[PDB]
């Protein structure tokens, strides 16, 4: 479902980037040649496309990305240790005594 | 630059058919995780109900 | 390098299946001095101690890559050098031979880079294997200090996202059953 | 010699009318005619064919080795490496018993005759075809490790005993503890002769906690160099677990009392007390086959003082830092820092200009790909781990007590 | 220098200088490297329980 | 100066080489990775204490 939505999203997005690039061939090919301000933000807004991150920004992203991932490894570990206790429980009635 | 303009809108068509297809790949092996610990569930209740069947 | 581990792996290899139970001359000496190469200080050692003597005696050149070897141990690079080309190595160790002497280079290289904030010219000669003139102009080109005045060197010390999708989705699929 | 033409013709009717079952439970049989007739295996070698006859030819070999009067061993081990190359072995692992003797005889003759270099590349064939799975763990590894040990050749070992093998095999209860003792012991030994003191540690650690009702020579110098290790990697004696053993743990303390002392002043943290101490009981240790442990126990304590002065300085001159950890001047200092350094166990730089070593904390602020390709393996392993826990708990969900209980 | 071998001083001393530098370690670093050591451990108790498992399983001990 | 910061007036030391009083600004915003190590390593030595003693 998450994943899903992600999906509508970048669907609707993409469907705006569609009409974007069909509105410019048909400028291209016919219709107002240059419709002024629209085709130039557009144009700027194609530029701005690469963004360019600074080595702050990189730094964060893999912080979060990190600590994130060690609450990750956190959660596998005390699910693993639970299986392990179960595990542990059920062979201690399998052959063990006491 | 129209060219340009162009060939930038493509870019970013085919990215974000590219993370369309990622993402569906996701929802195939989510699918195929989720069959398989049903299968393994299936299994576990087959074996139990072989062993009520053979007490 | 990655030649020197596939041919390692088959000298390995082929004295595990020695017919028998002893290796060519060749094959010994290619062990000895490909584990030099990796710095494998330990195999290169029990190895030495697992060749019987009578090799050792017909065979003086395996003695003098196992001195070489001593001296690697000692770490004493000096040393390393002049008995790496005091000796001559046949057509199947001189290559060999000539890739530890660049390992040794590369090693010492960076032991003084990362330790050595500051280094007499000739302790930093002495450490390369070469005298102290060139060995200036080949770290003033590779953007290091020295002063004349004291002869010390200042050396300067230096995912793609498929497998990230793919790493997620098995954190997903483990905690989701 | 008329039994044995039997024996061969009853081996070829159960091999060629598909009787898997019966050829097992024939060689599994008394077999008396096999134990004492002799002079006439050879001709049984040759007059058996391969694959499942192979089997048959495996007992044949088998009784050989049983015997003192084994036959030239230039030809046995040709046939023997005939069999194991043409081995068809889909039903040995019934025999495992048989097969484990075989190997056991054959190490024996090996230690005997001094010559461990080729065992290693046998008992390895031997350790695949009977084995099911990866983790599985079986008495041949115990005498794969000694052949690596004694031949001094431990690159074989390696990738074996890299993989952790959570399945012992009974050998048609023929599997002694001593087996399991030896190869946790040996593969140990093998660890420590790479410089893997975390893996040789924990393999020492697992021959102590072995329940055993008698105390046995392997294992007592098994903990014997669990203390080494242990002194080396982590400067300490690590305690033993809870889930324990049985009066092995008992007997083994007062018994290797020395050890401990050694322990106790390597507590201490005084070189110069230490080297006096094994002075003292030279001749104490010196029955291990190794010496150089001790040394290594003393070359560690210099690189623990050294670490702990990392915690404790930023910046320390040579001639301070030999004069804290007792060495003999700056020279030797400045050797051990770069020493350490190459080995990746110090982060710290030395100015010779005013004879300064200058240390540093972890350059690792943890926003690197490597520290999450890292955790990502470890993740990998923990989920591998979580598998193989769920499948064996799995397992014993399917036992008869558990269902008993529960219905 | 004793008393940070024994603790609570949290200083560095820079013998260079003669200037005694106090230590304020980052918190998230320390964390993370004992977080990794505790998943090392914790993944060595586990492969010693699993050991130890197949050894009661399939009753293995000195007679 | 030195009264107030053994006071916990003053978040900051001082540096009496250079003449200088430098304040912790204290802008990291964490103390909460301190509770999250805490709980991580108390949780996992009493995990791995009631293996030991279940085993």
């Amino acid at each position: 479902e998450h994943l899903i939505a992600q999906h509508s999203a970048i669907k609707m997005l993409h469907s705006r980037v569609k009409l974007i690039l069909e509105y410019v061939k048909a400028s291209e090919a016919g219709e107002v040649p240059f419709n002024h301000e629209i085709l130039r933000e557009a144009y700027a807004l194609c530029h701005c496309l690469p963004v360019l991150s600074t080595d702050k920004f990189k730094t964060d992203f893999y912080d979060q990305c990190n600590d994130v991932g060690l609450m990750a490894y956190l959660g596998t570990i005390t699910k693993t240790c639970n299986t392990m206790n179960q595990f542990v429980n059920k062979f201690n009635v399998l052959y063990d005594r006491q | 630059d129209i060219n340009n303009i162009v060939k930038t809108l493509h870019e970013w068509c085919d990215g974000c058919e590219a993370v369309l297809l990622g993402i569906e790949q996701q929802v195939l092996r989510a699918n195929q995780y989720k069959e398989n610990h049903n299968r393994t569930q299936q299994q576990v209740e087959a074996e139990v109900t072989n062993i009520k069947k053979t007490l | 390098a990655f030649s020197f581990k596939k041919l390692l792996d088959q000298c390995e290899n082929q004295e595990l299946e020695a017919p028998g139970g002893i290796a060519t001359p060749p094959v010994y000496g290619q062990l000895l001095a490909l584990y030099l190469l990796h710095n494998d200080m330990n195999n290169a050692r029990y190895l030495w101690k697992r060749i019987p003597p009578a090799i050792k005696s017909a065979n003086s050149e395996l003695g003098g890559i196992w001195s070489v070897g001593q001296r690697i141990w000692q770490r004493d690079f000096p040393g390393i050098y002049t008995t790496i080309n005091a000796h001559q190595w046949s057509e199947t160790v001189q290559p060999i031979m000539e890739a530890l002497r660049d390992a040794t280079r590369r090693r010492a290289f960076a032991l003084v880079s990362q330790a050595y904030t500051s280094i007499i010219a000739d302790d930093f000669a002495a450490f390369v294997g070469l005298p102290v003139e060139e060995a200036v102009k080949g770290i003033l080109e590779q953007g290091w200090q020295a002063d004349s005045t004291t002869r010390m060197v200042l050396p300067r010390k230096p995912i793609p996202n498929e497998q990230q999708l793919a790493r997620l989705t098995d954190y997903v699929a483990f905690l989701e059953n | 010699a008329s039994a044995l033409e039997q024996f061969v013709n009853s081996v070829r009717q159960l091999s060629a009318q598909g009787q898997m079952t019966q050829l097992c439970e024939l060689i599994n049989k008394s077999g008396e005619l096999l134990a004492k007739n002799l002079s006439h295996l050879d001709t049984v070698l040759g007059a058996l064919d391969v694959q499942e006859h192979s089997l048959g030819v495996l007992a044949v070999l088998f009784v050989k080795f049983s015997m003192p009067s084994v036959p030239d061993f230039e030809t046995l081990f040709s046939q023997v490496q005939l069999f194991i190359s043409t081995c068809n072995g889909e039903h040995i692992r019934y025999a495992t018993d048989t097969f484990a003797g075989l190997c056991h005889q054959l190490t024996n003759a090996l230690v005997e005759r001094k010559q461990p270099l080729r065992g290693i590349g046998i008992l390895k064939q031997a350790i695949d075809k009977m084995q099911m799975n990866t983790n599985q763990l079986t008495s041949i590894h115990a005498d794969l490790c000694q052949l690596c040990l004694l031949a001094k050749c431990f690159k074989p070992a390696l990738p074996y005993l890299d993989v952790d093998m959570m399945d012992i095999c009974k050998e048609n209860g023929a599997y002694d503890a001593k087996h399991f003792l030896c190869y946790y012991y040996y593969g140990g030994m093998i660890y420590t002769g790479l410089k893997n003191f975390e893996r040789a540690l924990y393999f020492y650690e697992q021959a102590i906690t072995t329940p055993a009702m008698a105390v046995s020579h392997i294992m007592l110098e098994s903990y014997k160099k669990y203390i080494l290790v242990s002194l080396i990697l982590l400067g300490k004696v690590q305690q033993l677990p809870k889930y324990t053993s049985q009066i092995v743990g008992r007997f083994i303390k007062p018994l290797s009392n020395a050890y401990h002392e050694l322990a106790q002043v390597y507590s201490t943290n005084n070189p110069s007390e230490l080297r006096n101490l094994v002075n003292k009981h030279s001749e104490t240790f010196t029955r291990d086959n190794n010496m150089g442990l001790v040394k290594q126990c003393l070359s560690s304590l210099y690189k623990k003082n050294i670490q702990r002065l990392t915690k404790t300085f930023l910046t320390l001159s040579l001639q301070d830092m030999a004069s804290r950890v007792q060495l003999s001047g700056p020279q030797e200092a400045e050797k051990y820092v770069l020493h350490m350094i190459e080995d990746g166990e110090i982060f710290a730089s030395i100015n010779q200009k005013d004879g300064m070593v200058s240390f540093h904390d972890n350059p690792e602020k943890y926003n690197n790909p490597a520290m999450l390709h890292n955790i990502d393996q470890e993740m990998l392993k923990c989920i591998e781990l979580d598998e193989r826990l769920k499948a064996m708990d799995q397992e014993i969900t399917v036992n008869p007590q558990f269902v008993q209980k529960s219905m | 220098t004793q008393l940070i071998l024994e603790g609570l001083i949290s200083a560095r001393v820079d013998s260079h200088s003669k200037i005694l530098y106090a230590r304020d370690v980052d918190q998230r670093s320390t964390t993370f490297e004992k977080s990794l050591l505790m998943g090392k451990e914790f993944q060595r108790r586990a492969k010693a329980m699993m050991l130890r498992a197949a050894v009661l399983r399939n009753q293995i001990h000195v007679k | 100066l030195v009264q107030c910061i053994l006071d916990n007036t003053i978040h900051g030391r001082i540096d009496q080489v250079n003449q200088l009083l430098e304040l912790d600004h204290q802008k990291r915003g964490g103390a909460r990775y301190t509770a999250l190590d805490k709980w991580t390593n108390q949780l996992n030595s009493l995990n791995q204490a009631v293996v030991s003693k279940l085993a």
